[PDB]
């Protein structure tokens, strides 16, 4: 069970990439496992299996903001979005350069 | 009858820490080199509660990878994102795998 | 990070490579062999004396007296004799272990040429002799682990069948089949030579499949290797304990307490400030000569069956701790590999499942919980019992509680004290397995790191930080240490109980009442040496009567204490005292040296304080109980009366 | 001495649970740990096949059977889920109408078929009947009228079915390239190997349709799956169907986890179809269906291996063992155990794809 994939995650770890807001909202938002290699789409089947909980994605922060209003507007806390309004997604936080 | 010669002696970059993620450990610190000093301690509160996190300085960080290909994150904060844009936890993750376990009716694992 | 400890790990080594190391050993080992069989030469054949009885030789010696060298005479053209044997069979040693040596070179710098025939030997293909080889395999082993097993065994064959001709010709001992007399070590030679043939040409034609340690076999197979020699050596000195104590030992044990002994270091006749040797207490002997050490009174019979078998014993539970320890560093390669999903072995599928190892762990912690409890009560209630605090005397101790009658035949007088000996040993070991169980199964994820987003990424790595208030010690590495401190408690009572001592109380045999009329109520022909506590007190008569034991005494005591500096959690205090301890010595800098001294203080990482701390921690303890079992055995069969009618 | 060393080792057991009675059911309990590495370009494949069954009301039949495939390949996850109906017409046709759904790592379509498929013998002669008591041999032929249809909700489904209307009327040796695209892998090999051909299909007609729960590329198709005579889905068309067996579900959560160092293969199945009936009065397991032993044989021959197999026949009270050649080790009063000698002989024989029999009748 842990042993296979990644140890760290319980479920499957999609980062989304900077894929964004370009052309027609660019609905191909790229969505990428921890391992990396390959480079998927946000098809309804991934988010079946996001609904699961056998995969997580996770928006990162040092990149221009992924349809940051667009997807979902809502910023308690700055990291209240949500794919299909009632998600319960989580966000990555990285202040990486603009904190000393 | 006729063969040719033969001889077979075979015989006989721009890396990212999450700090969500990031416990604070500075093994980054260790593998990097003393001149760059790009990885820093950021406190945040109390230090036996997971407190101070570990920051990259993009400006200062160039490009070494000696933190990532060291492959020391317990967290898997470390990541890495490529020109194409793909972000990775770790070097090589081992496959996923669907688990099921063996048993034999009449060996002694049954 | 390689470091000095590294450098000869496998990883960087060969088949070839551990071949050669292992030949040079052998050598070296013969070499070593040689050194202590000249230091057994009690009077030199020139027609002088010889060598003071050194604890390898003492050690030694029964094992030669019962092959025909090392007679225990008196006389002195027979001791002439035997140091003649001595020397002859140490020199003989010497030429094979400079052999041997020369081999391992050869294996170690894969140039494998023969001096009379101009040709390569290829390690991966050759016949083990001109004939034998094609008679027996028709070639080599494949280069796997597993296809060598059959090999191997037909060589331990050969050597069990060189030796029982060495025993028929050289010793004079013809096989005889009766086992009670020296004379079926041979036979047994030549029968186990015929058993390890068969299995070897079985496992040659048939090879046994484990194949998780023919990839890396470096690790798997040396850990596997190493865990059950430990075992066998564990086995080997329980045997040793029995057989030694057996009296078909006895010509060869028991005539060891009829002589004495000139030890080294042991006291010498003290001369006055004035002795005018041109006054002396025990004049008869010379001046600063060592005074005789009666084996009667000192139990050297037992004392060498102790060291024999508590060296035996250490070295087992060691291996077995390093089997562990290597085992996990192969676990933790193939967890970051992703192998340790693939290797298909019961071996590792049992383990895979965290849930599993959750239940063994469990099971491991609430045995040992349960034993522990239980004995450790009833060693605290007979103190409590035998103190006489809170108004108990010992009749309410644990002193009916004996071990079974069925289970009885295993004991000389059956007593709380071999039922607590046995339960502490069960508890330790347990207590050790779950240090051991932890290293086995959580290598890279515990299920709390499972839960808490974290994973183990190294073998030497030294905590994850203060996050969550610990992380300390998580690695497999700090489980070995652990491990090894737990087991110190079972080696202690092993070794305790080996030379005599009552582990059912703390403090028996002191001056209070309860605990000298321990043996009054518990009829016992043996007079157990005393307690636990009261067993430094007896046994550290004879430590500090000997200056050499004392100074043991001291240097272990010294290598512990400073084990604590790195034990501790203290690495950044002493970094910064290193840091101001550089700066005052750069302040050396305007007291004219006018020299840059460019030397920083250096502290050990925390992967190194430990390591550290750990060997510091088991060499003074075990320097000490070398001393606890060379101060002597000291146990009279008399029981012991009353204080009061 | 001995030759050929260095061999590999599978352990294997299996079990067969008969009842007892007209009830030709069985319970077949299989394992296998085989540490001979896998013959996968793409090594660390995993897959779960729960196949469930259901009687659907025998008024007309329509048993409904339920796959449920879930393969990880290189961290690549896939999952096939068909449901259907599938009802013998009359003894040469069928007819099924079910749905599916593929989900490769993200992209999933669902179908829903429909298809009639008229097995036909090529010779039915009473005198062979009559001469052989157990043909397992029948030469034949399957005719498949596939219609299925796709919506296309999915960006990657528009472009495939735009580029299949291309091709399908661009290229008229489309019909014989598409079998060489039927094969993914080395199907094409096991396709000659195993004695199968398959005809070039024959389009009838894909075309679009305009649905309300998005836009369907439904797709008419008909091909032709003839048979040497090895094939069991054309030779033993009156078996793999357990037309009127079927008074009870059955499942199968069969298994296997494949990887660099070896093959874990699991297999709990309850079958309506284990025990055939032979004349005198003799019942017998099944004959094993040859594509499997074939198919099996171009992976099978790859290392030398030593088998430890282990086979538990737990025959019912009111029947007695016969003809099991190779012959039991252990007998019980009632259950049957062959293990060693001859049986791993056959079962290296059978794993390398050999086509052996393993004849065990039981009888009252
Ligand atoms: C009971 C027999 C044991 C065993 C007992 C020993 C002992 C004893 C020694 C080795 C040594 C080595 N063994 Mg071993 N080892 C076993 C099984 C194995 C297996 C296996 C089955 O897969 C392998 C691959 C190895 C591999 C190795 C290497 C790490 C090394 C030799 C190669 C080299 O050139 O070293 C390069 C270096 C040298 C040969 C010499 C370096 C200098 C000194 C002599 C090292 C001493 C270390 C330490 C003090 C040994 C103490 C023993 C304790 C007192 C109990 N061992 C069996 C089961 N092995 C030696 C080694 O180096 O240990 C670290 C060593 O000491
Ligand atoms: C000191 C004894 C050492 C030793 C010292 C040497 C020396 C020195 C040389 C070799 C040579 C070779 N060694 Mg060596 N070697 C030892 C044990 C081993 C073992 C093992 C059994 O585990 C292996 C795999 C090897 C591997 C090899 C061969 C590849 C090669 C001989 C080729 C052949 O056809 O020779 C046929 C015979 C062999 C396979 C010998 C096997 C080892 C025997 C037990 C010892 C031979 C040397 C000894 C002093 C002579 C008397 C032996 C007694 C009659 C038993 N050695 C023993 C323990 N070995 C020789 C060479 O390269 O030859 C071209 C060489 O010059
Ligand atoms: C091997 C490396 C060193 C060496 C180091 C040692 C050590 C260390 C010791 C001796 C001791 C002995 N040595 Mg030497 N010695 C070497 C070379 C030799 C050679 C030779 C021609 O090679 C000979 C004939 C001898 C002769 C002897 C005897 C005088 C004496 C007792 C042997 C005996 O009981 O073996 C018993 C023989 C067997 C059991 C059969 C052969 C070995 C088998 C195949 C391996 C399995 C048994 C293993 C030893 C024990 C494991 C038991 C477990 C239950 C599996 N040495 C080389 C140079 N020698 C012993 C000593 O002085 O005792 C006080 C001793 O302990
Ligand atoms: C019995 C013979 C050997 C043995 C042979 C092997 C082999 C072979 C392998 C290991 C390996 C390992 N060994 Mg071991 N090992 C033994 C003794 C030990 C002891 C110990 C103190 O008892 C420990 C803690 C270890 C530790 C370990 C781990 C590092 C690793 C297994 C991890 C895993 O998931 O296990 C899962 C746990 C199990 C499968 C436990 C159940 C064991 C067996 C298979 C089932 C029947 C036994 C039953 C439970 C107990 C009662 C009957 C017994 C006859 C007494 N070994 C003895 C000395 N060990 C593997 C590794 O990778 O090495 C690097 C490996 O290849
Ligand atoms: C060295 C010899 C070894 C050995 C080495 C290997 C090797 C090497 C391989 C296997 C493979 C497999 N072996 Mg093996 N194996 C051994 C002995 C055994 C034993 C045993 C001990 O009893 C068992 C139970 C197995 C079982 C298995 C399977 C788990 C696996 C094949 C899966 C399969 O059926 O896919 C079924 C596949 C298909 C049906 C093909 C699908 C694709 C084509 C294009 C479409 C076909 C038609 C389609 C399905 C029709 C659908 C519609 C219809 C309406 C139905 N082997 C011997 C001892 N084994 C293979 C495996 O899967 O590796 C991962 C493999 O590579
Ligand atoms: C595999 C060898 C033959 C084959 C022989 C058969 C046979 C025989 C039958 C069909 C049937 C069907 N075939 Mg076909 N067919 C093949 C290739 C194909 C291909 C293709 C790969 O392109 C397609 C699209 C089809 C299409 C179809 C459908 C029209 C139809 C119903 C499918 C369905 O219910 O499946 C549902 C999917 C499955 C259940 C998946 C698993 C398939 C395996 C083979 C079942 C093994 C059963 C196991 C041993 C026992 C299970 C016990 C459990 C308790 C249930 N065939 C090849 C050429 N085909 C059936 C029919 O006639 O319908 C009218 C039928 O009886
Ligand atoms: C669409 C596919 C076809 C079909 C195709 C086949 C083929 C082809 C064969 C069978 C066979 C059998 N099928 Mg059917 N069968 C169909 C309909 C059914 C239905 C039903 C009412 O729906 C049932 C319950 C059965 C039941 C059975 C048994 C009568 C028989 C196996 C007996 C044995 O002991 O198995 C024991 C078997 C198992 C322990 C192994 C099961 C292995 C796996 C799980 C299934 C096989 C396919 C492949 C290896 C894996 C999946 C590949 C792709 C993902 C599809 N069939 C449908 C219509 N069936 C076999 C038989 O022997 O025929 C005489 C056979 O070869
Ligand atoms: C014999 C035993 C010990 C020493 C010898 C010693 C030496 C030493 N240590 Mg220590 N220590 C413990 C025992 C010993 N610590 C224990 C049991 C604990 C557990 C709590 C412990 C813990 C801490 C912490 C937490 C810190 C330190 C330091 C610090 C020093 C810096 C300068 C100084 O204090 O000199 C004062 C000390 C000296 C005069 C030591 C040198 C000769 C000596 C008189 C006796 C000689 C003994 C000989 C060297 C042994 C072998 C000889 C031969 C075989 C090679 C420094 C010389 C730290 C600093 O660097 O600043 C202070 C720091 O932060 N510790
Ligand atoms: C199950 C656990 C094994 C039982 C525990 C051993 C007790 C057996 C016993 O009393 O034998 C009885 C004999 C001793 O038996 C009597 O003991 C008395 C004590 O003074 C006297 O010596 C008597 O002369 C002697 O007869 O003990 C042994 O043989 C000692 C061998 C050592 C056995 C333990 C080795 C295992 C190492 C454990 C290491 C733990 C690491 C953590
Ligand atoms: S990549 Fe180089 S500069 Fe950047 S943190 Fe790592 S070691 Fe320092
Ligand atoms: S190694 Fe990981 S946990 Fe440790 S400081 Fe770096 S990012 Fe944080
Ligand atoms: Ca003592």
């Amino acid at each position: 069970g842990p042993w296979s994939g990644n140890a760290v995650h319980k479920a499957e770890k999609y980062f989304i990439t900077s894929a964004k807001r370009d052309r027609d909202g660019k609905l191909q938002i790229e969505l990428v496992p921890a391992s990396g290699r390959r480079k998927l789409s946000p098809t309804p089947e991934m988010i079946r299996r996001l609904i699961d909980g056998e995969i997580e994605i996770y928006i990162l922060t040092t990149q221009p903001d992924i349809a940051i209003d667009m997807n979902k507007e809502i910023i308690d806390m700055e990291n209240r979005y949500v794919i299909d309004f009632d998600k319960r997604g989580v966000k990555w936080t990285m202040r990486e350069i603009p904190v000393f | 009858p006729v063969e040719n010669k033969n001889q077979a002696p075979a015989p006989g970059k721009h890396y990212f820490i999450i700090e969500n993620l990031c416990v604070g450990c500075g093994l980054c610190l260790d593998k990097c080199p003393p001149k760059v000093n790009a990885i820093g301690y950021k406190f945040y509160g109390d230090v036996q509660e997971g407190g101070f996190r570990c920051y990259i300085d993009q400006a200062a960080c160039i490009s070494c990878s000696a933190c990532f290909s060291g492959d020391e994150c317990p967290s898997g904060a470390l990541i890495e994102v490529l020109p194409d844009g793909e972000v990775l936890d770790f070097s090589y993750t081992p496959p996923e795998r669907l688990d099921f376990d063996l048993r034999f009716l009449h060996r002694f694992h049954r | 990070s390689t470091k000095w400890y590294q450098i000869f790990d496998t990883e960087k080594l060969d088949d070839e490579q551990v071949v050669g190391g292992h030949l040079a050993l052998l050598g070296v080992l013969g070499f070593i062999m040689g050194i202590y069989y000249i230091s057994g030469i009690q009077v030199f054949p020139w027609g002088a004396p010889g060598f003071h009885d050194n604890w390898f030789y003492l050690t030694i010696k029964p094992r030669m007296v019962s092959l025909g060298i090392d007679t225990y005479s008196t006389k002195t053209a027979d001791l002439e004799a035997a140091g003649a044997r001595l020397l002859g069979w140490a020199a003989f040693h010497f030429l094979v272990g400079s052999v041997l040596i020369f081999g391992g070179w050869r294996h170690w710098t894969h140039n494998l040429t023969n001096p009379f025939t101009g040709r390569c030997g290829n390690f991966r293909d050759f016949r083990f002799l001109g004939k034998f080889g094609d008679v027996v395999f028709n070639g080599t082993s494949a280069k796997s682990y597993k296809e060598a097993l059959g090999p191997h065994a037909v060589y331990m064959s050969l050597l069990f069948l060189g030796w029982g001709i060495v025993m028929w010709a050289i010793l004079g001992f013809a096989p005889i089949p009766d086992f009670q007399t020296i004379n079926s070590e041979t036979f047994m030679s030549f029968v186990f030579a015929v058993i390890f043939f068969a299995l070897g040409i079985y496992w040659w034609n048939n090879p046994p499949n484990a194949a998780i340690h023919l990839n890396d076999d470096m690790k798997a197979a040396f850990s596997v290797h190493l865990t059950a020699i430990g075992y066998i050596n564990i086995a080997l000195g329980c045997i040793a304990f029995v057989a030694f104590q057996q009296p078909s030992f006895a010509p060869y044990y028991k005539e060891l307490d009829k002589l004495v002994f000139y030890l080294y270091g042991e006291p010498f006749n003290r001369v006055s400030f004035n002795f005018v040797e041109q006054a002396k207490e025990f004049a008869d002997f010379p001046a600063y000569a060592i005074l005789p050490k009666s084996g009667e009174a000192f139990g050297m019979a037992r004392v060498v069956t102790n060291l024999i078998v508590f060296n035996h014993i250490i070295c087992g539970v060691l291996y077995v701790f390093a089997g562990v320890y290597h085992g996990g560093q192969y676990l933790l390669k193939i967890q970051l590999n992703g192998m340790y999903n693939q290797i298909k072995s019961i071996w590792i599928t049992k383990g895979r499942d965290q849930e599993v190892q959750v239940k063994i762990l469990g099971t491991v912690m609430a045995l040992c919980f349960a034993t522990m409890l239980s004995v450790y009560a009833v060693i605290v209630w007979n103190t409590i019992c035998e103190l006489n605090i809170f108004g108990t005397n010992i009749t309410m101790s644990f002193y009916w509680l004996k071990p079974l009658p069925i289970f009885q035949w295993m004991f000389a007088d059956p007593s709380i004290n071999d039922w607590v000996m046995a339960h502490v040993i069960t508890a330790g070991s347990l207590f050790s397995l779950i240090a051991l169980v932890r290293i086995a199964f959580f290598a890279h994820t515990s299920p709390l790191w499972d839960d808490l987003g974290l994973k183990k990424n190294s073998y030497s790595f030294p905590c994850l930080g203060p996050v969550y208030g610990g992380t300390c010690g998580v690695s497999i590495q700090d489980q070995l240490w652990f491990a090894m401190l737990w087991g110190i408690k079972g080696l202690s009572a092993v070794c305790w109980y080996i030379d005599g001592a009552w582990i059912a109380s703390m403090m028996y045999g002191v001056p209070a009442a309860d605990a000298k009329a321990w043996d009054s109520i518990a009829h016992l022909h043996h007079h157990y040496t005393s307690g636990i506590f009261y067993y430094f007190w007896t046994e550290t008569v004879t430590i500090f009567s000997s200056s050499h034991l004392s100074t043991i005494l001291m240097i272990g005591h010294l290598v512990w204490f400073i084990s604590f500096a790195v034990w501790f959690e203290d690495r950044g205090s002493r970094l910064e005292g290193a840091d101001i301890q550089t700066r005052t010595i750069r302040w050396l800098g305007k007291k004219f040296l006018n020299r840059d001294v460019n030397f920083r203080f250096p502290v050990l990482t925390i992967s190194d304080s430990k390591l550290a701390g750990t060997f510091l921690y088991f060499g003074g303890t075990f320097m000490l109980v070398f001393l606890f079992l060379a101060n002597g055995f000291y146990q009279t069969n008399s029981p012991l009366p009353p204080p009061v009618s | 001495l001995f030759g050929s060393n260095d061999v590999t080792t599978a352990h294997s057991d299996y079990e067969i649970v008969l009842e007892g009675g007209s009830s030709s059911w069985g319970k077949v309990k299989a394992r296998a740990k085989v540490n001979a590495p896998p013959a996968s370009p793409l090594l660390p494949a995993d897959c779960d096949v729960k196949l469930n069954v259901k009687p659907l009301d025998p008024a007309k039949g329509f048993v409904r059977i339920s796959a449920v495939f879930e393969s990880i390949v290189d961290s690549t996850k896939n999952k096939l889920t068909i449901e259907a109906d599938i009802a013998n017409e009359t003894k040469e046709r069928r007819i099924s109408v079910g749905e599916g759904m593929v989900s490769v790592g993200d992209f999933s379509h669902t179908f829903s078929f429909e298809g009639s498929v008229v097995n036909l013998f090529y010779y039915r002669s009473d005198a062979v009947r009559r001469n052989v008591p157990n043909p397992i041999y029948m030469q034949g032929r399957q005719f498949h009228d596939i219609l299925m249809k796709v919506p296309l909700d999915n960006n990657d489904l528009i472009d495939t079915w735009e580029g299949t209307v291309k091709a399908i009327g661009s290229t008229g040796a489309f019909n014989d390239w598409i079998r060489d695209f039927w094969f993914i892998g080395p199907a094409f090999t096991a396709l000659n190997e195993g004695g199968q051909r398959i005809s070039r299909i024959e389009v009838n007609g894909l075309n679009t349709e305009s649905g309300p729960k998005g836009p369907v590329g439904v797709s008419r198709w008909r091909f032709s799956h003839g048979g040497s005579g090895m094939v069991d889905s054309i030779s033993r068309w009156a078996e793999l169907f357990p037309s009127d067996k079927l008074n009870r579900p059955a499942q199968v959560e069969a298994g296997f986890r494949s990887d660099s160092q070896g093959i874990e293969v699991k297999v709990d199945g309850e079958f309506p179809g284990v025990s055939v009936d032979a004349g005198g009065g003799l019942r017998r397991i099944l004959n094993h269906p040859l594509i499997p032993l074939v198919h099996h044989g171009m992976v099978g021959k790859f290392n030398n291996f030593n088998v430890d197999a282990q086979l538990k026949v737990v025959l019912p009270k009111g029947y007695k063992i016969r003809y099991a050649a190779p012959q039991y080790r252990s007998q019980n009063l009632e259950e049957y155990r062959w293990s060693g000698g001859a049986y791993a002989r056959w079962v290296e024989h059978v794993c390398k794809g050999g086509v052996g029999q393993f004849e065990i009748l039981y009888a009252q």
